[PDB]
Parts: C-alpha cells; structure tokens; sequence
C-alpha cells in the first residue's frame, strides 16, 4: 500500500511538502 | 530520525511532520 523506503531524494520531496515555506533539517551530506 | 525510519523502513509523512521547523 504505497509503502517503500524513501531514501536518496524522494524523502526531501516529501519533507518540503509537509513543512511548507519554512524549511526542514535534512541534508546529511 | 529520518534516515532510520525512512531509509531503514518506510516513511508515511506524520514522521516528517516533526522535522518541519
């Protein structure tokens, strides 16, 4: 049911959609 | 955590709802 590990970038695409124009901490590079 | 719940397993969205500053 739409359940898969979001690693690489898909996560950031879903991380900036739940926060908004504020920004989130997620750039382990 | 984000890579321990999204990369180690599946992440829905409520998990990333706490990482929003």
């Amino acid at each position: 049911e739409v359940n898969q590990h979001l690693c690489g970038s898909e996560l950031v695409e879903a991380l900036e959609l739940v926060c908004g124009e504020r920004g989130f901490f997620y750039e382990p590079k | 955590g984000i890579v321990e719940q999204c990369c180690h397993s599946i992440c829905s969205l409520y998990q990333l709802e706490n990482y929003c500053n």
